[PDB]
RNA sequence: GCCCGUCGCUAGUACCGAUUGAAUGGCUUAGUGAGGCCUCAGGAUCUGCUUAGAGAAGGGGGCAACUCCAUCUCAGAGCGGA
RNA sequence: GGACUUUUACUUUGAAAAAAUUAGAGUGUUCAAAGCAGGCGUAUUGCUCGAAUAUAUUAGCAUGGAAUAAUAGAAUAGGACG
RNA sequence: UAUCUGGUUGAUCCUGCCAGUAGUCAUAUGCUUGUCUCAAAGAUUAAGCCAUGCAUGUCUAAGUAUAAGCAAUUUAUACAGUGAAACUGCGAAUGGCUCAUUAAAUCAGUUAUCGUUUAUUUGAUAGUUCCUCUACAUGGUAUAACUGUGGUAAUUCUAGAGCUAAUACAUGCUUAAAAUCUCGACCCUUUGGAAGAGAUGUAUUUAUUAGAUAAAAAAUCAAUGUCUUCGGACUCUUUGAUGAUUCAUAAUAACUUUUCGAAUCGCAUGGCCUUGUGCUGGCGAUGGUUCAUUCAAAUUUCUGCCCUAUCAACUUUCGAUGGUAGGAUAGUGGCCUACCAUGGUUUCAACGGGUAACGGGGAAUAAGGGUUCGAUUCCGGAGAGGGAGCCUGAGAAACGGCUACCA
């Protein structure tokens, strides 16, 4: 008769399951990114499709809007902190143009080979897992 | 439903404690209990002029007016002292963005002040159990047909 | 036991309606008093939260007012004379609300007379001084008077005595006397 | 090992439902009522046992019972039982009157008494001195709120 | 139910507490008392969730059998006692006195005050009315009856009472443009004039409030608490004074207060 | 070329069907009716007042004389209670 | 200046409204699902922001509206107003 | 977060399904299984059956210790530390489990109590108790534990004999001053007037009465009122709440197998002067009647439920709808009864049937609209093998309570 410790599922698969042009689309970013599966690149295709639907929403209100005002420009501020969005394509328009990799590229995994540390990303991986 | 002799019932018919001393000779033989309903009700002539007992009705007797007050409209008087309201309505079903006429049938207690009939419509008051299915009580009457 | 409960019934619509649960006692009733003229037997019963009630079970003399003089006198209950309820409560005399019994006359006799100090129907200095004040207002009601020729007075029960264990009630005067009159010539 | 019921009749066991404070039943919960089996009161062939209960001695003496005596455990405790044991006064102090009774530890002999309960102590006629005293206490302080509101609704039309 | 309940599972209890989620299965459950279990704050929560003295629940009574605490004057050592609104609770043995205020999201504030003042509060009179024996008495709400009162004061009024001897000491009517708390609904830990009091005979007055910003507001009749004149309160108010702000300038204030 | 139906083999499904077919549950006529509960009684056992007389106390105030509250021992006799 | 719809539907705005869940602001649980925490300093007898907000699509209550759609009303005047 | 693809032809374009695809707080099963956090889990079928253990007991300085307990030796010759057992008190009506029943029922929002009960908590509340020679420096019995004499194969079975306590049981004193009332000795007759005797707490039962008020002037009868210029005069005269009441409250005449008004406990042990173990005295505990508060309960207004007409009329059997009276209840009410009427529901779907139906919060499915689900962490409801009945208590129609039938 406790309380929930709630949770959520992080990801979801696309529909039709066997794309060719998605497949090597895919298979492409686990490569360059040093991804070992499928489901880190869903997990972050759901992220994406969230803040596109609460983009989309916002913006279906007039402006001046306490709420799309408020809740907006919260995202955007939150976006930026971590570099998905520029720092100056501050506009919800521009929130919806963000694309797979921009988030992808802010990855402790791609930053410990960014700046030097690595020079690779599969090597970036086993360095971070490996404390 | 009619309107008795007062005594035609095997029990003698009086207000409580509303007492009439013989050693005391009097212009009106009987002293008339009444009350003001509230709601800004305004109790008529017939409740305080008439001979009627009624432990029932909202004025002259002992019970009160309160909670909801409804409008219905008068659909059967074939019962004694009480009649039956009909109240209409339309219920919103948000599938068919639309509406359904329903209704309910809600019985009320008349007093003998009004003399209302079928057509009738009716303004009434809750004013606890009164009887098995009795809940309100007639306390205001709008006009007829003609 | 019984119950009190509106759900056994029938709905309005004329439906039987499933038993919905079983009794609580919150909803409980009780068997009567039916009580009856007797040596003053009265048991009494634990009722909800605490509190108590009163079986008048025999009853004689109960506590009695004549309203229209002001006083209360301890009376007797001859029997019952009439019942609107049922006629069953006379024929055992049986005693309940609005019972319409008879009652000793001579303890308001008693009062009358050392009150208005006339002699009802057929010395001192301050006694003489009071009565001629009491006097003009010392005349009673016709119907009222002749009753204790016999000696016995029309009341009518106005306690609950399977309630508070009391048979009170005020001696029939007025119009309402009138009435009962009127109808113990169409029965007794 | 039926125990006979005071009352029953019958030679017979039967089954009573008995209750609080009646023989052959020791509730185990308040408002217990227990269907319990209990033997007739007439007598029969079927005891184990009869309880019989000396009341007029005979003419020889009988060895187990009438020669010997056994003590009654306990003494009087409280205050004017101690008096009606000994045949005493109102004013007759009890105290120094009371049973003690001495017990042994191994060798060091000590002795114990009842606490008299009932007794009269200084300290309980303070009690009733206090409570006298409150009653009255509070008695006048009503009556002084009391006539001085009369006298702030006085000036309540005066003013 | 077959009788009184004595549990509280840790959701229905009331949220302005601010419990946790988790921790166990259940909340204290205040006690019978002077103020409404809903509408209550019990002394465990004070002492151990709002006041961090102590650790346990068995570190409260820890406390509270030590007299360490008292509420409205008296010694309390019931853990789970049901202090509420406009109550002082008074530590002694760190000389530090509080009153439950409300918030203004409509918690209990740690509002701590002096010892002038604590020995006095306020207290809406719910019913004025005429007991046994021809004496009259009033009832406020905290379910404190203080008979024979000024035959001034009508039903809504509050009422200085003292606190160590009860007795009424001044009071203020309910009418237009007095100052007022709002003790529940919506509006919970606001403070304002008032304006106008909508009279709806049968049942629910309501009553428009005004504050010192301009925010002009509703509630029922019971959720307002009037305490004194305009400008003017009558006791020490939390800070922000009860004015709700709306989050984009809740914002502000924060991040803008950060930073030197 | 397509193609309809009888008739013929195998398997499955449902339907009809003597058996005044069977089972389980709800409601229920008639008859019978436990139990506690209320009530008229009963009275194993207990016991509260009262009353004439009887054996042993202390003086409401006394020249002999008078007469209260309590406590208590055995033949009796009136009214009630658990 | 206060109440005021002939009688309704409708619509606007509020109030009375449990928590969790959901939407969602803040917070670097090392990330995350979470959680409602925490953050600062002389860190040797301290300081400090919080724990928001939206929600609810019927019915009831309160309120701004009167287009749309119903409805009442003077005809043998038992018409209106003073 | 708005997509379709495979299968009827020789080929075509449609209709139309079948099949594919994706998720599922969606169950099972298969195969595989290293790490961190998180942690559901005998609901579905059988509200089927259950061995055994456990799941409800409870003591403060502050109700009752002669334990033939223990420890010390208290200052303790009434008790005094600790303390089994037992009495007393309270609790066992919360919790936890399950979803069988239940389809206008429950339940949800929204109301009602001017329709009732309420342990407790919190705040208020008591001078009145006997009586025309009295215990109140404190009345009286009985019981347990225990002792000892026992019964039964058997249990939380118990008999008969003997002891002894209370905040258990049963009795029962008390406290100022005034006022108003009736009774009226008597005297002295007039504009007359009074001695002194009773009554008067609360609660109970009944009746009667006040509880006024939108704006004013007179004539009197019945009965008695301050007075004054002994002619006749009488002003500033009193009263609360509600939208609404026979409301709160007060008064009168009485009523009652007469309710309550401390025969209790712990710490303190100071102060008056007549020196008595006189008088007074503090902090607190537990009690107590009434009211309020609080935690509640019980009825209750309005609106809202799935499939079904191969269910169209239903309801008064043996109450169905209403009226009057009573009984009963904590109280409203056909809740029950007596008497009286013939009413009540329905195609705006009554009534009946079905549900592999507890209701809701909520869950799965992301264009929108919808579709489907909710035994199950929170709320409400019900039930404790099936039925019924009741004891105790503030609260149960209780089941780790009892009684009976059934299994
Ligand atoms: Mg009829
Ligand atoms: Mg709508
Ligand atoms: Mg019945
Ligand atoms: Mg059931
Ligand atoms: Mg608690
Ligand atoms: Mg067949
Ligand atoms: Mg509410
Ligand atoms: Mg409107
Ligand atoms: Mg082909
Ligand atoms: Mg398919
Ligand atoms: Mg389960
Ligand atoms: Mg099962
Ligand atoms: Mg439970
Ligand atoms: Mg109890
Ligand atoms: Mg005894
Ligand atoms: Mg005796
Ligand atoms: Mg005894
Ligand atoms: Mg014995
Ligand atoms: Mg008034
Ligand atoms: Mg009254
Ligand atoms: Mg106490
Ligand atoms: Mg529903
Ligand atoms: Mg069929
Ligand atoms: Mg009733
Ligand atoms: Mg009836
Ligand atoms: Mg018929
Ligand atoms: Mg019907
Ligand atoms: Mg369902
Ligand atoms: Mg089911
Ligand atoms: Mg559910
Ligand atoms: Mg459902
Ligand atoms: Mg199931
Ligand atoms: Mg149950
Ligand atoms: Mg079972
Ligand atoms: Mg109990
Ligand atoms: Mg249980
Ligand atoms: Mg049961
Ligand atoms: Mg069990």
């Amino acid at each position: 008769p406790r309380a929930p410790r709630t949770y959520s599922k992080t990801y979801s698969t696309p529909k039709r399951p066997y794309e060719s042009s998605r497949l090597d689309a895919e298979l492409k970013l686990a490569g360059e990114f040093g991804l070992k599966n499928k489901k880190e690149i869903y997990r972050i295709s759901f992220q994406l499709s969230k803040i596109r639907r609460a983009a989309r929403d916002l913006l279906t209100r007039d402006e001046k809007d306490p709420k799309r005002l408020f809740e907006g420009n919260a995202l955007i501020r939150r976006l930026v902190r971590v570099g998905v969005l520029s720092e100056d394509k501050k506009k919800l328009d521009y929130v919806l143009a963000l694309k797979v990799e921009d988030f992808l590229e802010r990855r402790l995994q791609t930053q410990v080979y960014k700046l030097g540390l690595a020079k690779s990303v599969h090597h970036a991986r086993v360095l971070i897992t490996q404390r | 439903s009619t309107e008795l002799t007062v005594q035609s019932e095997r029990a003698f018919q009086k207000q409580p404690h509303i007492f009439n001393n013989p050693k005391v000779k009097t212009s009106k033989r009987t002293k008339r209990w009444y009350k003001n309903a509230g709601l800004g009700f305004k109790t008529p002539k017939t409740a305080i002029e008439g001979s009627y007992i009624d432990k029932k009705c909202p004025f002259t007797g002992l019970v009160s007016i309160r909670g909801k007050i409804l409008t219905g409209t008068v659909v059967s008087t074939k019962m004694h002292r009480t009649i039956v309201i009909r109240r209409a309505y339309l219920h919103y079903i948000p599938k068919y963005n639309r509406y359904e006429k329903r209704h309910k049938n809600v019985p009320v207690h008349v007093s003998p002040a009004f003399r209302v009939q079928v057509g009738d419509i009716v303004t009434v008051g809750q004013c606890r159990p009164i009887s098995k299915t009795v809940r309100f009580n007639v306390v205001k009457v709008s006009a007829a047909a003609g | 036991g019984i119950s009190r409960d509106s759900r056994h019934k029938r709905s309005a619509t004329g439906a039987k309606r499933a038993q919905f649960r079983k009794k609580r006692k919150f909803e409980l009733g009780r068997q009567p008093a039916n009580t009856k003229i007797g040596a003053k037997r009265i048991h009494s019963v634990r009722t909800r939260g605490g509190n108590k009630k009163y079986r008048a079970l025999r009853i004689e003399t109960g506590n009695f007012s004549w309203a229209s003089e002001g006083i209360s006198k301890k009376t007797r209950i001859a029997g019952v004379v009439y019942h609107p309820s049922n006629n069953e409560l006379v024929r055992t005399n049986t005693l309940t609300k609005a019972a319409i019994v008879q009652i000793d006359a001579t303890p308001f006799r008693q009062w009358f007379e050392a009150h208005y100090g006339q002699t009802l129907g057929k010395k001192s200095k301050n006694a003489e001084r009071k009565w001629a004040a009491r006097a003009a207002s010392a005349k009673i009601e016709s119907s009222v008077e002749s009753q204790f020729s016999a000696g016995r007075l029309y009341a009518c029960i106005s306690s609950r005595p399977g309630q508070s264990g009391r048979c009170d009630g005020y001696i029939l005067e007025g119009e309402e006397l009138a009435f009962y009159l009127r109808r113990l010539t169409a029965k007794k | 090992g039926f125990p006979m019921k005071q009352g029953v009749l019958l030679p017979t066991r039967i089954k009573l439902l008995l209750t609080k404070n009646v023989s052959c039943y020791r509730p185990r919960r308040d408002g217990e009522r227990k269907r319990k089996s209990v033997r007739g009161a007439i007598v029969g062939p079927d005891l184990a046992v009869l309880a019989l209960v000396i009341v007029k001695k005979g003419e020889q003496e009988l060895e187990g019972l009438t020669d010997t005596t056994v003590p009654k455990r306990l003494g009087p405790k409280r205050a004017n039982n101690i008096r009606k044991f000994f045949g005493l006064s109102k004013e007759d102090d009890v105290r120094d009157f009371v049973i003690r009774r001495e017990v042994t530890k191994g060798e060091k002999t000590y002795t114990k008494a009842p606490k008299i309960q009932r007794l009269v102590t200084p300290q309980r006629l303070q009690r009733k001195r206090h409570q006298r005293a409150l009653k009255v206490r509070n008695a006048q302080a009503q009556r002084e709120a009391a006539a001085e509101y009369a006298q702030l609704l006085a000036k309540r039309l005066s003013e | 139910a077959r009788g009184p309940k004595k549990h509280l599972k840790r959701l229905a209890a009331p949220h302005h507490w601010l419990l946790d989620k988790l921790s166990g299965c259940y909340a204290p459950r205040p006690s019978a008392g002077p103020h409404k279990l809903r509408e209550s704050l019990p002394l465990i929560v004070f002492l151990r969730n709002r006041l961090k003295y102590a650790l346990n629940g068995r570190e409260v009574k820890a406390i509270l059998m030590q007299r360490h605490v008292k509420v409205d004057g008296k010694v309390r050592t019931d853990t789970t006692y049901p202090a509420g609104f406009m109550d002082v609770i008074t530590l002694d043995a760190t000389n530090e006195n509080f009153r439950l205020v409300y918030d203004v999201k409509g918690r209990f504030a740690v509002h701590r005050i002096t010892d002038e003042e604590a020995s006095y509060k306020l207290g809406k009179v719910k019913k004025v009315q005429l007991g046994k024996k021809g004496v009259p008495y009033v009832v406020t709400h905290d379910g404190r009856t203080i008979r024979y009162p000024d035959p001034n004061i009508k039903v809504n009024d509050t009422v200085k009472i003292d606190l160590a001897s009860g007795k009424i000491t001044d009071f203020i009517k309910f009418d237009a443009g007095k100052l007022v708390y709002v003790t529940g609904g919506r509006n919970l830990g606001r403070i304002g004039t008032i304006v106008h009091k909508e009279r709806h005979d049968g049942g629910f007055d309501l009553v428009h409030i005004k504050d010192s910003l301009d925010n002009t507001f509703v509630t029922r009749l019971n959720n307002v608490f009037v305490i004194g004149e305009q400008g003017k309160p009558y006791i020490s108010l939390p800070k922000g004074k009860g004015i709700k702000l709306s989050i984009a300038e809740e914002r502000d204030r924060r991040r803008a207060q950060q930073g030197l």
